[PDB]
């Protein structure tokens, strides 16, 4: 899954966008 | 770009506010 990758420092909220459908 | 913490929780409300409109995939029912 994808779950603990974002809550212990910051990621790319563009990563994030492809995280949706 | 801003972000403090992002988890499943604040990665989901962020990933709605991410993807505006398009759905995303974190869980599924069974």
């Amino acid at each position: 899954g994808a779950v603990e990758q974002c809550c212990t420092s910051i990621c790319s909220l563009y990563q994030l966008e492809n995280y949706c459908n | 770009f801003v972000n403090q913490h992002l988890c499943g929780s604040d990665l989901v409300e962020a990933l709605y506010l991410v993807c505006g409109e398009r759905g995303f995939f974190y869980t599924k029912p069974t």
